RNA sequence: UCAUCUAGACAGCCGGACGGUGGCCAUGGAAGUCGGAAUCCGCUAAGGAGUGUGUAACAACUCACCGGCCGAAUGAACUAG
């Protein structure tokens, strides 16, 4: 035994006296958007979605890791991750104010509502946007008020996402689809 | 090399039950009866006791001791079917042209036609076959579900049908408009 | 604060358009520790130092890149205070 | 109004497999040897949502 | 030929972004190399200046010895019929 108390007989024998629990599950969503907000308080958070090692466990049984996992205890494929937290969630709406330059997602999901954002000038040069043959924008300039001819709707929700389509549209700095609800359960002892 | 003798145990419950002729199988259960022909490699079956069957084969290469695990499982697969059902749930997706899907029986046929699929205008037509049924699913938008008891005749039916919604001559990946599987499961829940 | 920045991400909202810092994962030290901070680092940064400010740190000695873990006085005399940047009141070693 | 007589023969052939998002290459189902012309066809494969 | 197994590993899901990542071009603006050099440390289960990288960087995401039941041969590179 060398490198495995670093793990057991280190952390999880200096923190053997948490009772929280934060249990979330990665179906699919970008991964650091969970990730920097479970961080943040960086160096207090670490996924664990582990492996079946309960053969050497119970081979070394004597742990008491976590009387609280009685729950789903017929629940051994694919389990959950032993993660240890303790952190407060009273903090982000008084403690840190006024960030709104968080990056955008992914950019390229798909949007609740069918929507058209105004455009306003600012006096550039037209980029690498020639690839729209395909349903494409139809508008027209007239020095600043704009006219759009047809509508278009690409996609509904269910479907993958294309290639090549998330260059030079969305330049407002928005994180176009974040706004969601993840988690299995939050609870503490 | 040439493993003399190589088995396999297939369990089957006690309220089913299968009988087999010197090279036919029919399986009958709660939900109804099935048959199969099993004329392809001859291979042994041992009774043991009610409800252990042993499946058998002695002296052959891997091409021929694979033809073992194969018929293991079709059998235990046809099994499962016949006594716990088996259901294939598939969805409609389109971008601007909604689809229109309808059930039509003429003559004791029982087509389905499906129109306004990327603007066609003459009908797009598919037959069904025995043994399986379909109900267009309430309280949900955009679904089909087919169930039957075996799988061969379903399996197909649902490839055939999301084979025939295919489009060339457009863009290969901008159009993705379809019918495709979604959920493969069984009529009842463990059991 | 700061002009230092570590990798993000977080949601966005009311057409926000601003150069500031974008929340990275090291702001609870700056939190803590003095206001201060966007002056007095333009290029001066410290790689050295030796101080404790509070004493809560048996928490982020688990997994916040941890110094020691084990040797209480072997590399947490390096390690904690070099990756402060509380101060610049003197620039004598790098 | 349009005929299956021309519809299919218009729509009939094989354009049906994967799709690819990084580096606009998609790789087929078959295994030999690596991507290059000496080798060719990596052993990638994967079920599609949609048929194209 | 070479490495692991009844001191029981494979195929049933995960992520790793502390300082450098705010590194240089006639003192009102250049946040991980458009026009050129370089990829280590204290850290030592997490803990990278990156194969690709949104206005012509300021707002940059995916992935790496670690971790939940059962129970036995598997893995890699070559040789010729
Ligand atoms: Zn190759």
């Amino acid at each position: 035994r060398e490198k495995k108390a670093e793990y057991f007989a280190k952390l999880r024998e200096y923190l053997e006296e948490y009772k929280s629990l934060f249990v979330v599950g990665v179906d699919n969503v970008s991964s650091q958007q969970m990730h920097e907000v479970r961080k943040e308080l960086r160096g207090r958070a670490v996924v664990l979605m582990g492996k079946n090692t309960m053969v050497r466990r119970a081979i070394r049984g004597f742990l008491s890791d976590l009387p609280d996992f009685e729950k789903l205890l017929p629940f051994v494929k694919g389990n959950v991750g032993f993660v240890f937290t303790n952190e407060p969630l009273t903090e982000i709406k008084n403690v840190i104010v006024s960030n709104r330059v968080a990056a955008p997602a992914r950019a390229g999901a798909v949007a609740p509502e069918d929507i058209w954002v105004r455009a306003v000038n600012t006096g550039m040069e037209p980029g690498k946007t020639s690839f729209f043959q395909a349903l494409g924008v139809p508008t027209k300039i007239a020095r600043g008020t704009i006219e759009i001819v047809s509508d278009v709707k690409v996609v509904d929700a269910g479907n993958k996402v294309g290639q090549s389509e998330a260059s030079l549209l969305n330049l407002l700095n928005i994180s176009p689809f974040t706004f969601g609800l993840t988690v299995v359960q939050v609870y503490d002892n | 090399m040439k493993y003399i003798q190589t088995e396999q145990q297939i369990e089957v419950p006690e309220g089913v039950t299968v009988s087999i002729k010197s090279r036919i199988v029919k399986v009958v259960g709660p939900r109804g009866t099935l048959t199969k022909n099993l004329k392809h490699i001859d291979v042994t079956f041992t009774k043991v006791n009610n409800q252990l069957i042993k499946v058998a084969v002695h002296n052959g290469g891997r091409k021929h001791v694979a033809a073992l695990r194969t018929v293991k499982s079709l059998v235990d697969n046809m099994i499962t079917g016949v006594t716990k059902g088996y259901k294939y749930k598939m969805r409609y997706v389109y971008a601007h042209f909604p689809i229109n899907v309808n059930i039509v029986e003429k003559d004791g046929a029982k087509f389905i036609e499906v129109r306004n699929f990327l603007g066609d205008k003459k009908i797009r037509n598919v037959p069904v076959r025995d043994g399986v049924t379909i109900e267009f699913s309430t309280n949900v938008k955009d679904e089909i579900v087919l169930s039957g008891n075996s799988v061969e005749d379903v399996s197909q039916n649902a490839a055939d049908l999301q084979q025939i919604c295919r489009v060339r001559n457009k863009d290969i990946r901008k159009f993705l408009d379809g019918i495709y599987v979604s959920h493969k499961g069984f009529i009842t829940e463990d059991l | 604060k700061g002009i230092k920045v570590t990798v993000q991400l977080k949601i966005q909202n009311r057409q926000a358009a601003a150069s500031v810092v974008p929340s990275a994962s090291s702001l609870v030290i700056t939190a803590l520790k003095e206001p201060p901070r966007d002056r007095k680092k333009d290029k001066n940064v410290k790689h050295s130092g030796n101080i404790q400010l509070d004493e809560i740190i048996e928490i982020a000695r688990q997994m916040r890149d941890k110094s020691f873990g084990r040797t209480l006085a072997s590399v947490t005399k390096e390690i904690l205070g070099t990756a402060q940047s509380v101060g610049c009141r003197v620039d004598f070693k790098n | 109004i349009i005929e299956p007589s021309l519809k299919a023969l218009a729509s009939k052939y094989n354009c049906d497999k994967s799709v690819c998002r990084k580096c606009y290459a998609r790789l087929p189902p078959r295994a030999t040897n690596c991507r290059k012309r000496k080798c060719g066809h990596t052993n990638q494969l994967r079920p599609k949502k949609k048929l194209k």
